[PDB]
């Protein structure tokens, strides 16, 4: 009966040592995940504020803007639309303004 | 078939040819090509004509413009001379007068029978009407002008034989009509003199020294015009006679106060306008144009006076003074003339009349004629403000586009359930997702910060290219443009100098396919010709004609945009003010850089791609010109025909829009701008549009207990600030609103055809009552057509105002006179034919013409003027009303035993195909019209037999009460009962309407 | 023997269990540290919503700006370069800052096109529009004189000289608006234009205790025939409110004045 | 004597192992709860940023074909 | 005596097997964090791209309008 008890104790010790190894691997994986997960948080926190600042500045600057018309928008848009489908340039003669 | 009414713009460019054939000099046209062009085959035999040669044997080679002479002829022509027409229009005058008293008959009898009549009855009424009609200033001149119109219509009808020449010698004036052209020989002494010693008319074409050796020993001068100025002058004389007669008649009923200005103020206004026109030529219409704004300003001042109520009158007065001093400094007026010419607006300003009288005076505006339209000036007017640069604010465009999308979304939310399942990313709208998830729509108060999110909303094609069930829009026998390969074929091929090498001769899904494929950019589909507008007082206005497929695209876009869109922008203590803005000036102020987002959104709202931006793609590529027969674009030759040069009446880069085309989109954009102003400035705005005028009302809302003096001032101030904000927004959008043209009023609202003063209707009848003429466009001069036109004019005249007898007397005068004209002088029939002899075989006396003119048309007769219509315009059953009117008329006269053998008649030989077409009517040929082998003989035969039908007699022989009409009848009867009596003079408290158990 | 071996194995097992207890304690410490260290990401959500809102707004605005502008736009450098060769504003719309172009217009050293400056001034004309001064007309001395003449009947009447002197005095004292307002109010009241003029003369605070103006006239021919019936000897102390309008000094020294 | 002590020691070891297993299960449940709590907000943040970046890149690409 | 020892050994073996099963389940549940942590790294990467494109559009804006 002694041999059976010795074998059972050895098997239990081996299984619990494997449990130690599994626990150590889990500890290492959790530590690595914690260390590497939250590295760029400071950089993103700094970047978001600057992006918001520049975006607000430009959306405020957009109000103070004056646009002057020109004699080429209609012809350019017509050329673009004629090129979009059946992509051949519009037939002759030439349109109002070509550039 | 020449027409008897003014329906075309007055262009005298071809007269340069006529005066060239007669060996005269006339610089009517601005095109030098006509100075040395080859004359046509016609209007060149004038060298071989003997009557014309004899006519021009005592006049100088230099002629005179007709612009300065029309006012002279309007006063120097009266009927005393000899005319080739055998039955003079003045010979059958008394009969007409008699017929007029026959409506001082029965109409009075009809009102007496109904029960209205009048409490105050005066015996001296018939001779008052007789003296008023007889003592009319424009009576004999009217008959002479109608003689001239008949003669010139007969002369123009032939135009190609020896019968096309006619001569009239009216005392001190000579007239020679040859084939659509008229020569006036007038004395020199009648023309007003320039300070240099020449007439004011001759200083525009000749130097002072040149127009002194041309005349020397000559006492008469010749002016050449088209046979169109005769029609205009006849129309002016008829209108003046009508308004003077109406004014004179209206004062006999209630001498204390009438609704018409006077018969003497209008006379001096006419004289002042005629003198101004004679002095200033066609340029003098700039001052006649001010009759209506001055009248509006005077009406505005007929209420409580506020510091800004009188701003409009001051602005109009300043504009009048500046215009008068601007078109006069170059002209060398005499010191006496400079004072006499300042009488039109001087009298207009100093008027002291009630608002109703001013509103009636508003209608007499085209009574002085219309200017001669030159294609060059008309082209330059749109070129000056249709090819210029604009400054735009992208922020205002963004706000307007966001408001456009928001209005579309709100319209789709209010109907058709709620929201439209936005197929866009939800992160781009942080603040609209809350309302979409809860299926709620954001109200006005807090939509100022989430407006930009409306840019990011995407949706399926809300509407579809469907529900089009009217082909009448696709064809209406209107005018379009020719193809590009043959575009100069419109002009006369003798002025051109070359023979044009090229000469001119479905399904909705196909229209969509044509528009989508960008096939309106093909080289043969780009003309957009201009055509001058009809009678107007402007320096000149034009509308566009397009090639047929592009016209179909335009109509399709109009229908789709009026069906799907344009419904999100409807035409709709608390004190509300209002102001009126002009919408036509917007048409030329639209640029692609501003309308591109709206057009793209409209395209995306459908499944279509490039249909809504046809105009902006095709208009700038077109060659802009006016399609007038006798003046082509300058320097037009055979070599440079495919690429015509840019002259004074032509241009290429039409960057802006065009009036009328794509009107719904521009109206929607204007409504979006108004909504943006309402969002930015927190006031309740109600906007409506009617044609060319948009009325915006601002509601103030007050906390009560603020009296009523400061309340109106605060409302006016709020309206002023709203108008200022709207002007800012519109100017930032590229369209400039003139600050010194806006009313900014409180009670007086002017909109379309309705002018209200403190909720009280302002009468207007002279718009329609003065248009009654014995001659009209009624296809081959149908008597029934003219009678029906007069009846419709009487309908519209009685619709407004409160006087019955003026319009009734005018229509009675005109009906008999028209019947006599048709009986004696018919253009279709040969000269000298009497329609009273070819049908009856015996003279057509007064009895038969008076009897046949009172039987109603619905009964197959000829009468269109029944008194029951004076109570209400909508008639439930015309047949029963006609029977009652005929019965009462025949009961007034001791001729009762004629009613039965007058209504039965003989039903026409027609199947049951017209009974469906006419729900309430009779199957008699007499009541029908031309709605139902050379065509001339057939038309003559139908005319003869139709004349035989009339004037003949004894030869072709729950409940039943509409509660909607009872109230109208009661209120109409009460109004007719008390119209000339004082409110405190009413001795009747209540009236009982007891019906008889017989019908 | 066997008992000693069993005791040794039990002691070894107890020590082993001690090491797994220590390992479990270390695991719990690491797990709780990892759980506690995740604070900043949770609160980062407050500063991203504002960025989303502002960036979406900017994207919408500039996307609409670019899409409303055709493929031909020309840069600022290209715009200036092609402005150097005559005025001729470049094909395709150009973008300017309001302050930049405002300064450009005033500084006349680099030849801004005439059409561009005309369009800019047309745009700016509506900037200075307020609740007031919207439909307010600009009244000058000549315009006021013409307005007053249109209500006075006849020619050469003394009231025309009254109108001329009142316009001159208003121009000198820069009070034409008050005179016009009084005239319009009196006319709306229903009084005659002569009554309006005399009310203005006796009401406006400028006129009282002001001497009527003198004018040198050579002979009686110069004065119009209508005025000849209202000439009186010059009083020692004339007053404009008292009725006198102006006085005439003849070339020989005669004193004569005009009264209404 | 010795057998009873050995049985008591084995029972104590079994109790300690059971307690360790229960503690490990509790820690696993706590970690699961923490992950479930933290799953959502970062996902929403990343989705918003990705959408915004895509739209901005599209707008800049549309601008790019202009110089 | 012997029966008690056998019962205690069997109970110990069953408890050890249960503990090993629980540890395996715990490890399997723990190993499911990389999928949830990847979006954090993706967001950290894409913030840089968003900033780069925004700054590029910043630079492009000044090239278009004059400014001062």
């Amino acid at each position: 009966h002694s041999f059976e008890e010795v074998v059972q104790t050895l098997a239990s010790l081996a299984t619990v040592v494997q449990q130690q190894t599994i626990a150590s691997e889990s500890l290492e994986q959790r530590i690595t995940s914690l260390e590497n997960g939250l590295k760029p948080v400071y950089d993103m926190a700094k970047t978001i504020s600057s992006l918001n600042r520049v975006c607000a500045e430009m959306v405020a600057k957009y109000d103070l803007l004056v646009m002057t018309t020109g004699r080429a928008t209609a012809t350019a848009a017509a050329t673009e639309a004629y090129w979009a489908e059946h992509g051949q340039p519009p037939p002759g003669p030439s349109l109002y303004e070509e550039s | 078939y020449p027409d008897a009414r003014l329906s075309s713009p007055i262009v005298l460019d071809q007269c340069d040819l006529v005066t060239r054939a007669c060996g005269l000099y006339s610089s009517y046209s601005l095109n030098p090509q006509l100075r040395n062009c080859k004359l046509p085959k016609h209007i060149y035999r004038l060298k071989y004509d003997v009557t014309v040669t004899k006519f021009l044997s005592d006049v100088p080679v230099a002629t005179l413009p007709i612009d300065f002479i029309v006012p002279i002829l309007l006063k120097a022509l009266s009927g005393n001379g000899f005319c080739p027409v055998e039955p003079r229009c003045q010979q059958f005058l008394d009969e007409i007068i008699k017929y007029t008293m026959q409506d001082a008959l029965f109409l009075k009898y009809y009102l007496k029978n109904v029960g209205a009549q009048e409490d105050c009855v005066d015996d001296h009424f018939q001779e008052k009407i007789l003296s008023s009609i007889q003592g009319n200033e424009f009576l004999h001149q009217m008959f002479f002008w109608y003689d001239l119109a008949i003669l010139t219509r007969r002369g123009r009808l032939n135009r190609g034989n020896s019968r096309s020449t006619w001569f009239v010698h009216d005392d001190l004036i000579d007239i020679l009509g040859y084939g659509d052209y008229v020569f006036w020989k007038i004395p020199i002494s009648l023309l007003p003199l320039n300070t240099q010693g020449i007439p004011h008319a001759a200083m525009d074409w000749y130097q002072t020294s040149v127009f002194k050796e041309a005349v020397q020993g000559h006492t008469h001068i010749v002016s050449v015009s088209t046979a169109d100025v005769l029609i205009m002058c006849k129309d002016l004389i008829t209108c003046r006679f009508n308004t003077t007669l109406i004014s004179k008649i209206a004062e006999v009923e209630d001498p204390v106060c009438s609704d018409y200005p006077n018969f003497k103020i209008v006379s001096m206004l006419y004289q002042s306008g005629d003198y101004l026109l004679s002095i200033l030529g066609s340029d003098g219409y700039k001052i006649i144009k001010f009759l209506e704004p001055l009248c509006l300003a005077k009406i505005q001042l007929c209420s409580k006076y506020t510091e800004r109520k009188g701003r409009f009158l001051t602005q109009m007065h300043l504009a009048v003074n500046h215009t008068l001093e601007e078109i006069t400094e170059i002209r060398a007026l005499k010191p006496s003339q400079a004072h006499k010419i300042r009488e039109f607006h001087r009298t207009l300003i100093r008027l002291e009349m009630t608002p109703q009288q001013l509103c009636e005076l508003f209608s007499i505006q085209k009574h002085w004629g219309h200017p001669v339209l030159h294609s060059e000036t008309a082209i330059q007017k749109v070129k000056k403000h249709a090819t210029v640069l604009k400054a735009l604010r992208p922020i205002v465009i963004f706000e307007t586009y966001c408001v456009f999308k928001y209005s579309i979304a709100k319209h789709y939310f209010d109907s058709q359930g709620s929201w439209y399942s936005v197929t866009s990313d939800r992160n781009l709208t942080p603040g609209l997702n809350s309302y979409i998830k809860r299926n709620q729509f954001p109200p006005l108060p807090m939509i100022k910060e989430l407006l930009w999110e409306f840019y990011h909303l995407d949706h399926p094609p809300l509407f579809s290219t469907k529900i089009i069930s009217d082909l009448s829009i696709f064809i209406k026998d209107r005018a379009t443009a020719v193809e590009r390969t043959c575009w100069d074929a419109v002009f006369e091929p003798n002025v051109l100098g070359y023979n044009p090498p090229h000469k001119f001769s479905f399904s909705i899904e196909n229209v969509l396919s044509y528009a989508q494929k960008l096939e309106y950019l093909l080289p043969q589909y780009r003309n957009f010709s201009f055509s001058l507008k009809e009678k107007e007082l402007n320096v000149g206005r034009t509308f566009g004609k397009l090639p047929y497929p592009t016209r179909n695209v335009q109509t399709l876009c109009e229908a789709l945009l009026a069906d799907g869109l344009a419904k999100a922008f409807p035409s709709n203590t608390v004190r509300g003010s209002s102001f009126v803005t002009d919408l036509e000036k917007y048409n030329l102020a639209f640029r692609y850089e501003f309308t591109a987002p709206f057009i793209e959104y409209c395209n995306r709202c459908y499944g279509v791609k490039n249909v809504f931006n046809w105009m902006h793609y095709t208009i700038p590529q077109c060659y802009m010109h006016v399609s007038d027969y006798y003046n082509p674009p300058h320097n037009l030759t055979l070599e440079n025909r495919n690429n015509p040069p840019e002259g004074p009446s032509s241009y290429r880069g039409h960057m802006g829009g065009i009036e009328g085309l794509q009107q719904k989109l521009w109206t929607s954009i204007s409504c979006a701008q108004i909504s943006l102003v309402e969002i930015k400035t927190g006031f309740k705005l109600r906007s409506a549009v009617m044609g060319d005028n948009q009325c915006i009302t601002v509601l103030s809302v007050f906390p009560l207990e603020t009296d009523a003096d400061e309340q109106e001032q605060s409302a006016e101030d709020n309206a002023a600030r709203v108008a200022a904000s709207l002007a800012k927004v519109t100017s930032a959008c590229g369209i400039f609103l003139k600050p010194d043209e806006t009313f900014v009023h409180s009670g007086f609202i002017y909109f379309g055809k309705k002018q209200y003063l403190n909720g009280v209707q302002l009468p207007q009848s002279l718009k329609t009552a003065t248009r009654m003429a014995p001659l009209s466009d009624a296809i081959f001069d149908d008597l029934q057509g003219t009678l029906a036109s007069i009846g419709t004019a009487f309908e519209r005249s009685i619709s407004e105002t409160r006087h019955i007898f003026p319009c009734r007397i005018t229509a009675a005068f005109h009906t008999f006179f028209s019947v006599r004209i048709l009986q004696y002088h018919h253009l279709g029939f040969n000269k000298g034919f009497d329609l009273g002899q070819l049908t009856l075989g015996k003279p057509l006396d007064f009895g038969t013409i008076s009897l046949a003119l009172a039987v109603p048309q619905v009964l197959g007769g000829l009468s269109f003027l029944n008194p029951e219509k004076c109570f209400y315009r909508n008639l439930g059953d015309p047949v029963t009303s006609g029977l009652f009117q005929l019965k009462t008329y025949l009961r007034m006269i001791e001729m009762d035993d004629l009613f039965l053998p007058l209504i039965a008649k003989n039903p026409g030989n027609c199947t049951a195909i017209d009974f469906v077409l006419n729900p309430s009517g009779l199957n008699v040929p007499g009541s029908q019209d031309l709605t139902s082998t050379p065509v001339l003989d057939r038309l003559r035969k139908i005319t003869l037999q139709r004349w035989s039908l009339w004037f003949s007699y004894l030869d072709h022989c729950d409940s039943n009460i509409i509660f909607q009409n009872v109230i109208n009848y009661a209120v109409a009867l009460f109004d007719i009962k008390f119209r000339n009596t004082e409110a405190t003079d009413i001795q009747y408290n209540r009236a009982h309407l007891h019906l008889t158990k017989c019908c």
